[PDB]
């Protein structure tokens, strides 16, 4: 069955620019349609039969394309475009999808607002200590966060999450929760929470003493 | 002549009152008399059907008893028309057609009571022939009946009111008062000179014939196949293809239709005992083929529907097929009092389906639904043999309501009249016209 | 034009499940009705489909009985059964209704979708903590909250503030799976002034166990 494989699997572009995505076909392929697919929701037929466009698919939404290579294009992109496009065809059965294309909204720079939180009075009661640290609203994705108690790193029991880009900011943010014992939680006394994030040499530091 | 133009101009469309209401009266009494033909002709497949349970125990003797009474009705039928109107033998559109060229005389006195009670013999004794030539044949001579009574003058009068009864009669075989409009306007009018044919006239005929239809035929459809798929653009091509096989098979299905009628002829050498007794053993073989495999024998309409929803299967529907173009050129050409109108409907609805079916398992992407083709093909038939399209389209419009069709039946049935004609081929009634017109020199 | 897939949901390997699809809005009848799924992180994969009348189903190069698709033309309902079910059956579905422009069709309108988990981890619900200030008593214009919801199974959980009055600066990260338990936080940042003073509720769901917890912040003593 045929192959369509979507040539860049994530891009940023500024508001108001030509963005183009590629939907190569392993054979030969004709109409072929494109689907929009927001974070957290189901996807919208946008453009379909290589060109048309669906009722309510503002123009500066355009695609074309023919053979055995196709492409969808966005004139003057909004802040309203980033989303996930996937193409595809029927023109063969049985039919088949494109790997998508992440389309984020590039932006200006922007340093992490650190938060750090001691364990909750009601989660210790039941022998369980977790230090969460929320690196909110920072641009680009990319980030270290590094934990240290007394002064001490730790890198066991530490899991993280970060979200997807944020739809009125365009940031990402980070959370970082430390999971312990109450024991092992009250034999210490310093918890720090490092981030390293592009917009700085020097690390942001958050922290509390349990004291 | 530009003054001459002028005055026709200023003076088109005024038909003399007197043949407009003739045109009524008439349209009434071949509606009549078409309602009463197809119920004789039920009853007669009823009581038939109903001999065969006070016998259903003896199976040869049910085999026997099929047999002899089909063979009782047939021969009663050949021997009616040998005897008395050597002229209602077979469809009686291309005699109608000859009247029309004055060429033909319409003895109304021997072919209204020989063509009824005759078809009456062979449509109720299970033979492959349809009501469209009896009705029509009856339409024309009633019209030409009533023009003698009242004694009507003039050309028009004499060309009009023998085509509304013609059209008015089709009406009523199919209930399809289009069809039954367009088809005197498409192939029963003279097609090479001008014609005194008041079509307002036709009109009136054909509505008093098809509302005396509706008098005894409320809540009821000969052919319900319900409202079947669209057809995409990027289908069209398929019916395309379909109408160019059945164009390549229009002309072949003539060649054997006239062929076999020669060829029966020799069987007996025009001696009314060996006809009768021929057409008795054709009648009879038809009789017993209603109870092995009725989708071989009868009109055909009780099939249509079935084949169109797939219910039948491939081999099923080549059997069915061939069995079919067998027994109809057996039926038509041995001279029997019938249509051809319907058998081919017929054959178009199985060919179009089995079409349907292999289309279907190529191109899945297509979300095809074999019943389009089917009914794309039921009148592509009609398209490819008579040669007028335009009247199949819209008979068989009128028969299956799925006007969603229209495009891929215009494009299938106009694929085969362009591919019957650059195979050769001839308007089979037309055809048959020129050979009964031929016959009729060569023996001065 | 609605489409609302329902039935999705835990089941154990090997066993089977049956997906629904309502359908309202249209008539249920003219129409060629398909499913899709989606497998986290990954791409959409066709199912199969089905015609008006049932009389034809395809289904995706997948063996035998794994997939059964019907409808209820009479109920405009549409219906997907899954058997053996295994781990790479794990995936968002979505029922889609299926037309056509030129005559290469396209799915014209998807659904929600219902998500299925595949899984011998027994269904466990939520324990919901609150993230006060931790020593602040540091006013700023932005004070952020929170409340961190750990060791519930399966998916999913719905986190909103205020009833879903607080809307802007909330951040609901995905949860992550650890040791066969999910565990995902929320924060709110809201103005200093507000908070102290007046009520910021954090609202947890976790429908699967039956749970639902309005967990108030309030400041460390």
């Amino acid at each position: 069955d045929i192959v369509l494989t979507q040539s860049p699997a994530i891009m940023s572009a500024a508001p108001g620019d030509k963005v183009t995505m590629t939907c190569s076909a392993s054979s030969s392929v004709s109409y072929i349609h494109w689907y929009q697919q927001k974070s957290g929701t189901s996807p919208k037929r946008w453009i379909y039969d290589t060109s048309k466009l669906t009722s309510g698919v503002p123009v500066r939404f355009s695609g074309s394309g023919s053979g055995t290579s196709y492409s969808l294009t966005i004139n003057t992109m909004e802040a309203e475009d980033a989303a996930t496009y996937y193409c595809q065809q029927w023109s063969s059965h049985p039919q088949t999808f494109g790997g998508g294309t992440k389309l984020e909204i590039l932006r200006a720079d922007a340093a992490p607002t650190v938060s750090i939180f001691p364990p909750s009075s009601e989660q210790l009661t039941s022998g369980g200590a977790s230090v969460v640290c929320f690196l909110n609203n920072f641009y680009p994705k990319d980030i270290n966060v590094k934990w240290k108690i007394d002064g001490s790193e730790r890198q066991n029991g530490v899991l993280n999450s970060w979200t997807d880009q944020d739809s009125k900011d365009s940031t990402y943010s980070m959370s970082s929760t430390l999971t312990l014992t109450k024991d092992e939680y009250e034999r210490h006394n310093s918890y720090t929470c490092e981030a390293t994030h592009k917009t700085s040499t020097s690390p942001i530091v958050k922290s509390f003493n349990r004291a | 002549r530009r003054r001459q133009l002028i005055r026709q101009l200023l003076e088109r469309d005024k038909t003399p009152l007197a043949i407009l209401f003739m045109a009524a009266v008439v349209g009434t009494l071949v509606g009549l008399a078409a309602v009463a033909f197809d119920k004789g002709v039920a009853w007669l497949q009823n009581q038939r059907m109903g001999a065969l349970v006070h016998t259903a125990d003896n199976y040869p003797l049910l085999l026997t008893v099929a047999f002899l009474c089909s063979a009782v009705l047939a021969m009663f039928g050949y021997f009616l028309v040998r005897k008395y109107a050597p002229e209602a033998g077979g469809s009686g559109i291309p005699e109608i057609e000859g009247a029309l060229e004055d060429q033909r005389p319409v003895r109304w006195w021997r072919v209204l009571p020989v063509k009824f009670f005759g078809g009456l013999g062979t449509l109720g004794g299970g033979m492959v022939l349809g009501r469209a030539g009896p009705t029509v044949q009856i339409g024309g001579n009633i019209g030409r009946m009533v023009l003698d009574i009242f004694r009507l003058k003039g050309d028009e009068a004499r060309h009009t009111l023998l085509a509304t009864g013609a059209a008015a009669g089709l009406a009523a075989a199919f209930n399809a008062p289009l069809a039954g409009i367009l088809f005197i306007i498409e192939e029963m009018r003279p097609q090479f000179r001008y014609t005194l044919i008041s079509i307002k006239a036709v009109f009136i005929g054909v509505i008093m014939s098809t509302i005396m239809y509706r008098i005894f035929n409320h809540e009821v459809a000969l052919i319900d196949v319900g409202k079947l798929s669209d057809a995409p653009l990027n289908t069209l091509w398929l019916y395309l293809i379909l109408g160019i096989i059945f164009g390549i098979f229009g002309p072949i299905f003539n060649k054997w239709v006239l062929g076999m009628q020669d060829l029966l002829h020799r069987v007996h050498g025009g001696n009314i005992t060996k006809w009768v007794l021929m057409g008795g053993a054709i009648g009879g073989l038809c009789g017993l083929l209603g109870f092995v495999a009725p989708a071989t024998s009868g009109g055909g309409f009780n099939l249509i529907p079935i084949a169109t929803a797939g219910n039948f299967s491939m081999g099923m529907l080549v059997f069915i097929f061939v069995a079919r173009v067998i027994t109809t050129l057996l039926c038509f050409s041995s001279g029997a009092p019938g249509g051809i109108f319907a058998p081919m409907l017929a054959l178009g609805t199985v060919l179009g389906t089995a079409f349907g079916m292999v289309a279907v398992e190529l191109f899945p992407q297509y979300h095809l639904e074999a019943g389009t083709f089917a009914i794309a093909g039921m009148g592509a038939l009609l398209a490819a043999s008579i040669r007028a399209p335009l009247t199949g389209i819209i008979l068989v419009l009128e028969m299956t309501d799925n006007y969603q069709l229209i495009l891929p039946m215009i494009i299938t049935g106009l694929g085969a009249t362009l591919l019957a004609q650059f195979t050769g081929g001839k308007p089979l009634y037309s055809a048959i016209l020129a050979r009964t017109l031929a016959k009729q020199e060569a023996e001065q | 034009v609605r489409l609302l897939e329902s039935g999705g949901g835990l089941v154990q390997p090997g066993g089977s499940l049956k997906l629904s699809c309502a359908a309202s809005g249209f008539d249920y009848s003219r129409y060629w009705m398909s499913w899709v799924r989606q497998a986290p992180g990954k791409g959409l994969k066709w199912i199969g489909e089905i015609n008006p009348v049932s009389s034809t189903i395809n289904y995706t190069p997948s063996l035998k009985d794994k997939f059964i698709i019907s409808r209820d033309n009479a109920k405009d309902t549409l219906y997907l059964q899954i058997s053996k079910v295994r781990s790479e059956d794990t995936a968002l579905y979505y029922c889609a209704r299926l037309y056509y422009g030129y005559g290469y069709w396209y799915f014209d309108v998807w659904g929600a979708g219902t998500t299925v988990t595949v899984s011998s981890a027994k269904t466990t619900p939520p324990s919901v903590y609150p993230l006060a200030p931790g020593s602040a008593a540091a006013a700023a214009s932005m004070v952020t909250l929170g409340c961190l919801v750990k060791g519930y199974f399966p998916e999913p959980v719905t986190v909103t503030w205020n009833s879903g009055s607080l809307a802007a600066g909330v951040h609901t990260f995905p949860a992550v799976l650890q040791a066969a338990l999910y565990t995902l936080s929320s924060s709110v940042t809201v103005p200093s002034s507000s908070w102290p003073s007046e009520t910021v509720t954090c609202n947890v769901a976790h429908p699967a166990s039956s749970t639902k917890v309005d967990k108030k912040i309030v400041p460390r003593a």
